[PDB]
């Protein structure tokens, strides 16, 4: 019989009617299950052994994707999902969360043979990446509703990622003065939603799964690695001092996260070589965060 | 009161531990490098201690026996035999317990089977967790032993030019048990000189090796002249031991793992057309995550008259990236994997053995399957009453000739390729209509996947 | 905006009459929740055959016959009789698959249906498709 | 724990379903495990090959269930 | 630039004015950071994304040492600074602890180039070594409360640990009987002191340091391993019941760490050979647990 | 219709694609160790049931390709060339590429730079994460390939007496390119009869290699005999390769690492004054943790006469 | 729930066999499943052993069909001692793996049938499987 394997699948994302197949997919991890309500009646009776289980619910899916940057800058839409406000190629983090609901979209997972797990019901709860001396890759997170086994799907002939992006060194800068001495540069931003389960007993004899979500924050958020390198005898520009407001870009030649204003904190470990790590989140009245994408020659 | 030496060695494949007869067991014509054994675990219990005067003292356990090993080296020796009349390796049964699980049946269809024409091993029916079971037997000079239930855990083959066809076999067993009895009279168990004679007739040299590749995704043969291979057949066979604290323990079953028929293929780069270079630039051009090949390496070469050879054809075939092996002559590897087309089908490849090969009989055991099972070479399509052409709103019903007259499979498939002023059914009833001015062609092609073509230029008119 | 389901993969029982029936329903979603009311099946036909294989040139190994049931509930039958399902299990593929002997592919098929009239539009659509497998039975 | 194996498009027989109540046994030469009715919970991995995996356990009106032991030929 | 390699490091322990320069040392650990209050104040007028997160405190930091044994034996001063009582060269845990606060002391980590981090208010909180078949080492674990970056510093010249001890087996005795078959001999002494946090009103729009800590309560402690041996049937000297009272000591040839009386539970593992686990800990009336420090010859 | 020989490889370095001239290829004189080439990775799906009547097949996918290897051995054969009058080794692009990230200027004071004295290359200038890049084209007979964007992964020297100074390079490039038309004359290009006797003129002989250590701490000069020795410089240079499923990938881009210059030196015991028997006791006497010596490791010796040397 | 007609019988050597089939009609909208009995009027049920599967496979045996107690929807497929006996003479000499006993004889389904109680011919497979053949040791 027809077996399945994980290299020949293809995930297709279906929004607004058009399907996003999202090639240049590193690796994706999925799970489906069930809600049990498993309870066990014994009585001075009868001191049974047998347990009452009903499967009433759909257990919420965790799927996780990493997808490698690309030309066409198709990855740019799980930030646009997610929340982010477009101009051109650049996406905003808004000041205020602009729906209580998030952007909910469907997902397939095509495999051979008309087999297909279709995941209805999603949105984008986590995208962060790592800017370092490997390639970049960012690992997104959705959160399913509801699973199903369809036969015919939506296949994304058309849209899909082109060639991956060739590596460039990543570079941090404060207004444009580098700082030295980068290790890693690790980026992260989430859309913090919650599920509303409203299971009632309509819902009695049947299996419930989730359909609505809310938005409790979005955030965006970078940890900063570097190796504590001092030029001057008491320097004030390199030091543990936390800094309340500064302006902050994670410059890479293809991709650009800027912090208009930053809240630094730091953190020194007295390891082989002296490291610092920071803790970069905008400030209260900071502008919006800027997340540009170059495909090529900016 | 003797000495033992290892060329006095016998060994004698059976299935049955009881009732030995020339039905259930053979000997097996070995070599120097034969080697069998089985080794032991242990265990030493040591007090560690920090203090001043520490106890220093060991003690050791026998704890478990590991599974039998066993090797040997044969020639590929096909023949045919007085009784049967049917083309046989004297090792067929080791072929059988490499091939598939089920009771030993030359008669059948799957796993070793023998013909009148050639001896073939498929791969069909290896869907077991235990295949068929054997036993060693071991007469060295005087002494009788065997091991007990044993299993084929593969059979190396090394294209090595310059030597003759060679396999070699390794497997397992749950235990060596030395015999003080003669189980059966190896004199008359043992080949005699009118089998020996009929086998060293045929012999097969590695020398003589022609390979056959073509891509299935673009219908390419190439000439790669080999210099060096090896394919094997390995079946990942472990032996599952108990843990017992109280008593050793020897392996109690084993089970299967995948079935794997891989191989490597060594040849210098030949700049001439359908050569080595050329396969080699189009495998890197492409740079495809999967590759359809058609592999039928043929051991011993091809003739007109009868000769000797052992055929591995591997039909859905994935061949790696190939590499340039910088040398004094500059060459290059060609390593694949013989895939199946589902998972559970089987058919990764077969086997076909005989000391009697036309070229013929091994082109119909590579399209079809069979040596005996005859091919189609050729196909010339003719017309309805030897007509040439054809007006407008006109039927042509068109038939098929095919070479040779006795071609199990005479039926072909009906298509038009060049132009668009006609239109063919399943049985070849060509219809057209009007404002059909064009030249018109119609393609036929066999069901038994030979690869022949039958080709006609209508010319389709306007009419009077 | 979910997907369809077109692809079915029918099994039949040898020597037993096959009998599958569709029911077509008009659906909305308004203000008011989902309404349905069955779709009167008037000049609709069916037709639907079936070969061994998807590339041209393919054996007709049978074909369907089709019927409407009851045009005011919107159901329509499409099944063939006890001999077309022997000659299915004639022309299938010898080829068995462990854990379950029984079945065996028969081919793929296709199911129109078509509203053919003078003011009707020469409109034609394929309701389903996917492959027939056959269940061999011992009996007669 | 089994493979997620598929022999039909839209298979009834083997899906992700849950199953109230069904007779199952996980048989052995020696020993003979027997649910005389189970309730069978499904969950599926997108491992290197999709794996799906059971939870197996009897019923509330199931009859007791069965554990044989057979030393040598049955 | 400089930068700062933990081998090319000096640790110099300032107490009472004099630096003592604690040569010997293994491996340091070290971390530096600081606590902020960062607050989402979303409203139902603009459920804002950007947090308001102020720097207030600096974490206290937490090194550990790890320091050999030497023929001048400046690292019993740690027990001397944990509040161990001297006399001698012997170092008692007194009955009662002797003040409310512990030893406070300041601590420097130099580097090249004038670069230092100043770790200031610090206490002894745990010293802990196992004797063992291999060297023994004691590792030190001292908090602190402010730590900064000053350019001049306290290097201990003068004041510094010797060579390092040669191995001498490990010896347990009870009186003068010695415990057969001995695998390791673990001893842990704590001074269990807590911060006491008074950030007040008067700090707000500063950064907070902690500044006094209280004794919670010292103890002293020993973890024996030992092989189950028996060399009676129905043995009474060695068995599994345990003891209230017994005097116990763990010797070497350059320490010696005497339980007065000893209370001992026992703990058997089944493993390849069976082993027995003291629990040593001194009783109520016990007299003060000895730590002696013998350089050299005794 | 013809076999390709080892012997008649050709080997060119170059900087550009195109536009091939005298000041951005030559040939490099490599002998029989000459090796190129490109492998490729590959996975296995195999099912791993216990059931009766199990499914035992696998399933192979092409999923990278890794990066292409080369490797050669030259002679450090210093000259001076009539057009510029300044001394200059043959193979002096591939010692900028492993000295400098930074386009090459033989003008100016760092990476590979001549003069009218002497070659000189030093590493002040090697902080890129990308160091200068080349394109090794090689000639087999009729054939042309070449390997695209390579790096200097590292120079080889073996100081082997008794034989002639050497020095064997590796490195490694995003993807091996077989060209079927020729990208520039081979003829041209390739050096000329009078270079080949002006190179030849000058040979450095491991035998004679003096050796100048000294320490700087005790200001220390030891006279040590060498018989055997090897120094390198790395620049543990790793190549990034993306991983996707649906194609397979070659690398794209690289990463230079810690830029290492080691060596070994075997010598006899010597118990004269300053001799190796006086270095080795004042090290194992000493026991510190760090040395200042000051190493100048002389190829070829010193002589009052002009004599070659590295 | 779904579908389970693949049940396997074992008979035994030298003894006659009868199973004894209650045919019920479960439905699952209310918790507790109605236990309505269907009524087994104008029903016949064929079932013949055949050896393999393949077209002309020779008959082994028939199963002779009893109908009774049709009100309360049970019936019996039987077959005589006779027919044991030669289902067991062309049984297999391979036994099966978890029972050294049983020996695999052949295939078999039962089909009910409705023989115009509407004017229709709705005759469906019930179940089937493989037959067993149990060595017996008393004759």
């Amino acid at each position: 019989m027809f077996y399945s394997l994980m290299r020949e699948s293809k995930i297709v994302i279906e929004y607004d009617g058009r399907g996003y197949h999202f090639d240049a997919l590193s690796n994706y991890d999925a799970s489906t299950s069930f809600q049990e309500f498993k309870t066990l009646r014994r009585t001075i009776h009868n001191r049974t052994n047998y347990a009452d289980s009903i499967i009433n619910a759909q257990d919420p899916s965790s799927i996780s994707l990493a997808i490698n940057f690309s030309t066409t800058l198709i990855e740019s839409n799980f930030f646009d999902w997610m929340g982010f406000t477009r101009e051109g190629n650049s996406l905003f983090l808004p000041r205020n969360t602009p729906n209580i609901e998030p952007i909910m979209f469907n997902m397939y997972i095509i495999n051979h043979n008309n087999s297909c797990i279709y995941f209805e019901n999603c949105y984008v709860s986590t995208v962060d990446f790592s800017l370092d001396k490997s390639i970049p890759i960012l690992n997104v997170g959705i959160e399913s509703g509801k699973f199903s086994e369809v036969s015919t799907f939506r296949d994304g002939y058309t849209i899909t990622q082109g060639e991956v992006l060739p590596y460039s060194a990543p570079a941090v800068y404060t207004n444009s003065s580098p700082l030295p001495a980068l290790i890693s540069a690790s980026m992260s931003f989430q859309q913090q939603c919650s599920w509303r389960e409203d299971r009632n007993i309509f819902d009695i004899n049947k299996i419930y799964t989730n359909k609505r979500a809310y938005v409790n924050e979005m955030n965006a958020s970078a940890t900063l690695a570097f190796y504590y390198v001092k030029r001057l005898v008491g320097d004030k520009f390199l030091n543990l001092d936390p800094e309340t407001r500064t302006p902050l870009i994670i410059k890479n030649k293809y991709v650009s996260i800027t912090f208009p204003l930053a809240r630094i904190s730091k953190r020194l470990n007295f390891s082989d070589l002296y490291q610092v790590e920071y803790d970069v989140i905008p400030t209260a009245d900071s502008d919006p965060v800027e997340i540009n994408f170059f495909g090529e020659r900016k | 009161m003797s000495l033992q030496l290892l060329r006095n060695t016998r060994i004698f494949v059976s299935t049955v531990k009881t009732g030995h007869n020339k039905t259930n067991t053979q000997e097996i014509l070995v070599q120097d490098d034969i080697s069998w054994g089985q080794d032991s675990n242990s265990t030493d219990i040591t007090v560690n201690e920090a203090g001043p005067r520490p106890t220093r003292g060991s003690k050791r356990f026998n704890d478990s026996l590991n599974a039998a090993e066993w090797s040997f080296s044969t020639y590929i020796l096909p023949y045919k035999d007085k009784n049967t009349s049917k083309q046989i390796v004297p090792d067929y049964m080791l072929w059988h317990a490499l091939s598939s699980g089920r009771a030993i049946n030359l008669e059948g269809t799957t796993g070793a089977h023998n013909n009148a024409t050639n001896f073939m091993v498929n791969f069909k029916d290896n869907s077991y967790h235990e295949l068929a079971m054997l036993h060693i037997y071991i007469l060295t000079d005087k002494t009788w032993s065997y091991i007990d239930s044993c299993q084929i855990n593969q059979a190396e083959v090394n294209v090595d030019i310059e030597d003759i066809g060679r396999v070699t076999w390794s497997g397992n067993g749950n235990q060596l048990i030395p015999l003080d009895e003669q189980p059966f009279d190896p004199d008359q168990i043992g080949i005699d000189d009118e089998t020996y004679m009929t086998i060293q007739g045929s012999y097969i040299k590695n020398k003589l090796t022609i390979l056959k590749i073509k891509d299935m995704d673009t219908n390419k043969s190439y000439d790669i002249p080999i210099t060096g291979g090896t394919f094997t057949i390995n079946n990942n066979i472990t032996y599952l031991t108990p843990n017992v604290m109280s008593r050793v323990t020897i392996p109690i079953g084993s089970f299967t793992g995948a079935f794997e028929l891989t191989g490597s293929l060594t040849a210098y780069l030949n700049d001439k057309s359908l050569g080595s270079m050329e396969l080699y630039k189009d495998l890197i051009k492409t740079l495809k995550v999967v590759n359809r090949f058609e592999i039928a390496l043929v051991l011993g070469g091809e003739y007109d008259d009868e000769r000797p050879a052992a055929i591995l054809v591997a039909k859905q075939a994935h061949v790696n990236i190939p590499t340039i092996e910088t040398d004094d002559v500059l060459g290059t590897s060609v390593e694949f994997k013989a895939i199946p087309s589902d998972l559970d089908a089987g058919d990764e490849g077969y086997l076909g053995f005989s000391s009697k090969y036309t070229r013929t009989t091994i082109n119909n055991l590579i399209v079809n399957g069979d040596g005996a099972t005859d091919a189609v070479t050729a196909i010339t399509v003719k017309s309805a009453g030897n007509v040439t052409t054809l007006n407008r709103s006109a039927t042509l019903q068109m038939s098929v000739e095919v070479t040779p007259s006795s071609a199990r499979n005479k039926e072909v498939t009906w298509a038009i390729t060049a132009g668009d002023a006609a239109t063919i059914n399943a049985t070849g009833l060509l219809r057209a209509d009007a404002s059909k001015t064009g030249a018109v062609t119609v393609e036929a092609t066999a069901k038994d996947g030979s690869g022949v073509k039958g080709t006609k230029v209508i010319t389709v008119t306007a009419g009077g | 905006m979910s997907t369809e389901n077109r692809v079915i993969d029918l099994v039949v029982d040898e020597n037993v009459p096959y009998g599958l029936l569709m029911q077509f329903m008009d659906v909305d979603d308004s203000v008011y929740p989902s309404t349905s009311k069955p779709v009167d099946l008037t000049d609709f036909s069916l037709r639907g055959s079936i070969k061994s294989s998807l590339e041209d040139g393919a054996e007709t190994v049978a074909s369907f016959t089709t019927a409407i049931v009851d045009a005011a509930q919107g159901v329509a039958s499409i099944s063939l009789p006890v001999s077309a399902v022997t000659t299915i299990a004639s022309k299938a593929s010898k080829e068995r698959d462990r854990y379950n002997p029984r079945q065996r592919l028969a081919g793929y098929y296709d199911v129109i249906i078509t509203r053919t009239a003078v003011g009707s539009a020469a409109s034609s659509f394929r309701i389903m498709e996917g492959k027939v497998y056959i269940s061999d039975g011992v009996t007669q």
